């Protein structure tokens, strides 16, 4: 038995839906996270500038 | 983790196990020791061979001669004097021997935690062994040959002959309980079969070692 | 990263227990992820974490988690500074228990 | 990796396993010595062939002897002169002869880690060095033949007779446990079935050997 | 690659093998020799026939007459004088013969690497064979007929009768280990079955060749 | 390619195989001689039929004879005059007759690559050429009949009795190994089952032949 | 078991995607390589001209 | 030409070992290609040629 969660970057955070009825790649929670094309990686951070 | 070519012992074995089950997480490791305590026990419960055997003297004192804690099973038993072998029987017979006092074939039996011998033997030991006396092996008294419960590991650098000789055994047999903690049963079957097939080799080694030299089936003594 | 209440309804029924063994991601780049796992016996609560691990690309290919709640959730945390790592997808190795 | 054609040393075999088990990674190569150790211990646990046999002189003090640590299984033992093959009996039988015995055959038994002899034999080790060109045997000595456990490799260029004769034997048997680390279950049976096929191939080479000269009956009658 | 109609030997065979497994890459070829060293061994371990047999004289000298390295199994053994056949027995009997000196039925046995003969025979050979002496076949001494370990190939133009007679055998049997290096097991089964079915033909050839001429079951000699 | 109807030579058979195994490529045709060599060696390893038999005169020097290199299996041998069929015995039996023997039947045995005879027969080869119109047999000679290995083809227009009698026999058997080179596994069984069917067809033609004239009992009583 | 990689010329080099989630004919790396219709062959080389 | 990390996920699961024996191309024209092969135990690294 396997649960392959592929294409993590298809869609991001969702609400107004049961957490049990979300699609496998309908993965939902993100803070400082960037979703593009088919991949998930950390968003660019904040640094000062002068 | 990593290991050395020989796995002398616990300090490395408890890691090699994590290894052979590649996914070594903490919820799992910290029970490694438990798996091992399980496996060694599942073994010793029925394994019997020399290397764990023991010589020991006894103190019969009224034939109440008591059984040592470490005891599991006896192979033979005798005197250091003239090499007289005892043999074993039931209470229901030794009691008769008592009710019919007249003793050369010495018998003995197992009354709870006690050993009985028909004749009121008096082998001896010192009081508690502060010792200060080899005493010609405690007056060359009876001596016992029995298999003893080995010590459960309690230390990384602790060791046992098994690892000097046959560690893969422990490895597989504990992987067994390790692959039971978390449900991967096919691996279980494989581990277990291999443990058993490793094991029986040992007993067969011992069997082929025992009774070597082509003895006759039994020298029939008349006397 | 987090997703609450994965019921695995596309392979098995909701209420059965599912022995969780491994999560097998397909990561990209270099970094150090932190993976958490947990679950709840009922579908509504946010479950209690059971274990946590650090994932290093090039040394570890996947992680071990031991769970059998029917509603599993996992947390992915990246707090490392010099990490530009990325994840393409996961592969949950799991089994089937029972229900009442 | 690359290996030579005449595989004869532990060093080349360690890389040959990583070649047949074509994967080469730190999680696998570092444990290969453990797999070889597992394979050899399984094989030597029950295998008995002449090349691993050994001659030894005993040190019988008074009808007793201490078993060598490397002893596994005992075969024929005799006197250095006039022959007189010894035979094995039980402790319950040799003890009977001692009490009633106050040209004769010789019987022996095993007391844990000790040998015993009824006629209270006294034998001595060779007189040993000095100038040390010969090793002069001493009179009233005995010679014993037994199967001894070959030493573990624990070294790269170290070699053993098994590699010289059947290098594929250990190669397949170590692939068994290698396919146990990563659950190549189909691989487990194929290496094992070939492994036992090579392992069982040893024995009929041997039983067809000890009785090869002229298979007859038993020309041993008491007269 | 390509080959000649007959495959005389190694220099071509090690290529023909690559051929019959069309995809001949280097990771694979360079182990060809190893596969072969495996196969010939898997054969000789139990194959027995004339062409590998040997005549040889011995030097009994106190009946310690030693076993040649090349030895595997003995078929018969005798003198060049008046054609007296020996027969074989155990130590446990020859020793009796000693303790009962009075010898025509000569017996012998296998003490480790040594051959014993009951009577203190004295067949002879020269010292190390710088030779310079046929010596009427070393004084027409005993002569031995035994199967010997053939040499492992070590050269392309090296050869063996087998290839003159039955090469396809080696081919298939090494393809076996070749189809084990890389996982194509159906081919394995086929190769192996064919090897065995080729082989048994040979032993049956030999059996039907042995005991030809309708001998009586046993000429019962009274004497 | 094209082949004739009366397939009788190795040259046409080599192309006939490439016709039935319809593929024609350098990777296959160049190895066809090896496949035929494999097929013939498998067939001749156990097949025994009259057309491959041979008569031969021996050169008994003193109760001894050297086995011809082409010898495979021995059948009846007799004297050139008066008959006197010889019979085979064991070395352990003929040696008994020599020591105790200091009109009689004749017994013989095999010593590796040599024949032996108890009565110390002396036989000579024919007197041979000169003008060489006849080959005059010599008195006190013996005649031997044995199965000899037919020579390998090694030539295109070369032919053998097998091609004349059962050309399909080698054709199917060489397709076995041809279907082994390329794993036409279904083809392997169909050629083999037909191959053994033709091969087994040989024997009942022969056993129904040697006892064809008038099947009776045994009219041989000693008187 | 087979992995037939057919139609090599369908699509060329791709990025921003996991190398494990690419399609079989989503083969990805090319230097001096030309992709047309359904076939893959070497691109034309460079030579001087005067 | 190159493609890194073929997991064969469309036939079998990702993590299992896959005994590779042959690559069977369908080429066109005349030429001399050079084929290399390799792999890694984890999905992220670029493997070592074999």
């Amino acid at each position: 038995a396997l649960y392959p969660i592929k294409s993590l970057g298809a869609v991001g955070v969702i609400a107004d839906q049961a957490p049990t009825d979300l699609a496998p790649n309908a993965f939902t929670n993100a803070i400082n996270a960037r979703f593009v094309e088919q991949r998930v990686f950390k968003t660019g951070g904040n640094a000062p500038l002068s | 983790p990593d290991v050395q070519y020989p796995i002398n012992t616990y300090g490395w074995l408890k890691k090699a196990v994590a290894l052979w089950a590649d996914r070594d997480d903490d919820e799992f490791v910290n029970q490694i020791p438990n798996f091992i305590n399980f496996a060694e026990k599942e073994i010793y419960r029925n394994l019997r061979i020399p290397p764990l055997e023991k010589e020991v003297y006894l103190d019969i004192k009224d034939g109440v001669a008591y059984i040592p804690p470490d005891y599991l099973e006896a192979q033979w038993m005798m005197r250091a004097k003239d090499g007289t072998i005892f043999q074993v029987t039931s209470p229901e017979e030794i009691s008769y021997r008592r009710q019919h006092g007249t003793n050369q074939p010495v018998n003995f039996a197992r009354f709870g935690s006690r050993f009985i011998f028909y004749p009121s033997i008096e082998a001896d030991t010192p009081y508690y062994p502060d010792d200060g006396s080899p005493l010609i092996p405690a007056e060359n008294s009876v001596i016992l040959s029995y298999y003893a419960d080995p010590p459960e590991f309690h230390e990384d650098t602790d060791t046992s002959t098994i690892l000097t000789i046959a560690p893969e055994l422990l490895l597989y047999f504990t992987l067994r309980h390790a692959c039971l903690f978390v449900q991967d049963d096919n691996g279980v079957q494989k581990w277990s079969a291999l443990g058993k097939a490793i094991l029986d080799e040992m007993v067969e080694q011992n069997k082929k070692q025992e009774y070597s030299g082509s003895p006759i089936a039994i020298p029939n003594n008349m006397t | 990263l987090e997703r609450t209440g994965i019921d695995f309804d596309n392979v098995t029924n909701e209420w059965n227990q599912k022995h969780i063994n491994r999560f097998r991601p397909q990561t990209t780049g270099s970094g150090t992820y932190i993976f958490e796992a947990g679950g709840s016996q009922f579908s509504n609560e946010y479950g209690h974490p059971h274990t946590s691990k650090t994932y290093t690309i090039g040394v570890d290919r996947h992680v071990s988690v031991r769970l059998n709640h029917p509603y599993l959730f996992y947390n992915v945390i990246d707090n490392d500074v010099n990490s530009n790592a990325a994840i393409n997808g996961l592969t949950i190795e799991f089994a089937v228990g029972g229900r009442r």
